[PDB]
């Protein structure tokens, strides 16, 4: 919408190293995947204790996100001039081992305005992949796929690194609101640190004089 | 319940494995075995680190079981693993019967009894003879 | 300082070497993919939970204090002045293997 | 009902550290569940006592109380212009790890009259979630999501402990009824504190004079 009426098929990009420097091929598939579905995991496991009565749990691992998406790939109608296995020819190599590394591709799936995990792209590996081919012809040229897609996360280091940076950063420049009080400054200054700082050494920190310089409108920091 | 003292504070923490040893001619030992905790954030992330920081070797570590003394001994040998999100911290305390195990003396004992010699030898470590 | 007379009985020759490494202060630091090893005495890189250069896995530390002594008093009998030589007590705290950061033991020889 | 008729949302908070102190984003999501399940189990193991004088099975662990949930979203019937990628950027980010500190968010689910397990609403994290999304646009803006999540029970400390002092308080402070005997006394008092509280430690506790000595009415005081 808003400019014109004309489909984007979504596009398989694979490199060779993770961060990207390193580009492989990449295709755009035809027949888009009409259901595409992100699955969570998050493995807890019950902590024990023989003292007191509190029931909590502990956090183990967060299995990585996964993306099923499932294909249909067609040569026969007639404006499908080109043979399905050479459009097979990539996701086959795309989705295995490379030739000269151990490592896969890091396929990096993309579409028009589709954010799949906060972002507008989804890298990953293929995890696994499955090709039915249903329909031949007289010397059996395959006419159709079916191909069943699933990945991984795998973001890049550095991506990973940035989102970190704008949560909790080194410092944080907290403001003073009307009727304010160091418990309650160093209350919101903790919240954007997550490591809560006390009253005192946020009172050290500025080298303010009476534990009530500030003057609702002036800016003191928190480490 | 189960309280386990150290220093002579009741240490709020959480024991997954308390297992007690007292065998008949040995040194009665004590594991305990702890878990802290990292997943929950806050103000008692760092007040737990310093409920951990009081385990240094050698202190007064008391077990009491249903209002009654079990162990009560110093501590010795606390291993800590930190596997993945797991952190835990193994204990071992002994008895008064420790400070008798690893240091080489030298006495004669002239004209003395069996009882003599031994409940002024136990004696150097305020272990009382019964006999 | 030169020896006098050392002796080596019957050893396996390689159990001579750690047990006159023990009475030198020294340990052996042997190193692979060569022939080169560099005898050094007894006397940094940080790895950090932040850093991303190093990934971690698994960090075990046993911090046991059986058989550690404070003193070391060792003493032996002089042939020729014949007082059994004064105590050369060693202080515990220096030559710290673990420097974190937040009983006396004594022989006398009769040689 | 009783003053109006309007729908109310369920609501999902979500914090950082086990308690309330630090919040992080809230959203409250459209198109309610149609059906909660809150699903409890206890494991139990059974003793294989040689002496085989009994049967019985020991408790072992009580299985935090895992509820499940499923929520859908749209934005092309003309009353939805909100696109549903700003409703599941807060689904995807508040179920999953933060980046300030590397665990999950402390989620709390809360509903207008619903009493979640016996408190009005349902903390704990996210086990498990998963976004399928069916239907899509030209340049596929999605439109459609069908959310399938589901969380664990994983209260704060200071609720469970304020829970504990509520049920005997390690003092019991018990009435005598008429015809009344300090065995049925003990019986009563060891029912307020559940510790067997053995009738010669209440005559003494009480400074009673000779193990008849309340009068129908006044009150007899046991610890522990």
């Amino acid at each position: 919408s808003l400019l014109e009426r004309g489909l984007s098929k979504l596009t398989l990009n694979a490199w060779k190293d993770r961060e990207g420097k390193i580009p492989a091929g990449s295709m755009s598939a035809m027949y888009n995947p009409e259901t595409i579905q992100l699955d969570y995991q998050t493995r807890f496991d019950t902590e024990d204790t023989i003292n007191t009565a509190s029931q909590s749990n502990r956090y183990v691992i967060s299995e990585p996100v996964g993306l099923n998406l499932t294909l249909l790939f067609d040569s026969q109608m007639p404006g499908n001039t080109t043979p399905i296995e050479t459009q097979l020819a990539m996701l086959k190599s795309l989705c295995a081992v490379d030739a000269a590394t151990g490592s896969p591709y890091f396929l990096r799936i993309t579409w028009g305005k589709m954010r799949w995990e906060n972002k507008g792209w989804f890298a990953g590996r293929a995890r696994d992949l499955s090709v039915t081919y249903t329909l031949f012809d007289r010397d059996a040229t395959p006419l159709r796929a079916t191909v069943q897609l699933s990945l991984v996360a795998d973001e890049s280091f550095v991506i990973q690194q940035s989102l970190k940076t704008q949560s909790a950063p080194d410092r944080a420049l907290v403001s003073v609101p009307d009727l304010a009080s160091l418990p309650l400054l160093a209350l919101s200054a903790g919240g954007v640190l997550a490591s809560s700082v006390d009253y005192l050494s946020l009172a050290w920190d500025n080298d303010l004089d009476n534990l009530d310089d500030f003057q609702t409108g002036d800016f003191l920091r928190a480490t | 319940h189960i309280t386990l003292d150290i220093a002579g504070q009741r240490s709020t923490l959480g024991i997954r494995r308390l297992r007690v040893q007292q065998l008949i001619n040995e040194i009665p030992l004590a594991q305990l075995e702890l878990h802290i905790p990292t997943d929950n954030h806050g103000a008692a992330d760092n007040a737990v680190q310093h409920e951990v920081s009081r385990f240094t070797l050698g202190v007064r570590v008391g077990i009491a079981q249903d209002n009654k003394p079990l162990f009560d001994g110093y501590l010795v040998q606390k291993k800590m693993q930190l596997k993945g999100k797991e952190w835990s911290v193994r204990l071992e305390a002994r008895h008064a019967l420790q400070k008798l195990t690893f240091l080489p003396h030298s006495r004669v004992f002239r004209q003395q009894d069996d009882s003599t010699v031994m409940k002024g030898l136990l004696q150097s470590a305020g272990v009382k003879l019964t006999q | 300082s030169k020896h006098d007379q050392l002796l080596q009985f019957r050893l396996s020759d390689w159990q001579f070497i750690r047990s006159r490494l023990l009475s030198t202060n020294c340990w052996l630091l042997p190193d692979a993919a060569s022939d080169t090893v560099v005898i050094r005495p007894l006397s940094s890189r940080t790895l950090a939970r932040d850093s991303h250069d190093y990934t971690l896995y698994e960090i075990n530390l046993n911090f046991d204090n059986r058989f550690t002594p404070d003193s070391l008093s060792l003493q032996g009998w002089d042939i020729a002045a014949q007082r059994l030589t004064a105590a050369q007590k060693s202080p515990a705290g220096a030559f710290r293997p673990w420097k974190p950061a937040g009983q006396d033991y004594a022989l006398a020889f009769s040689m």
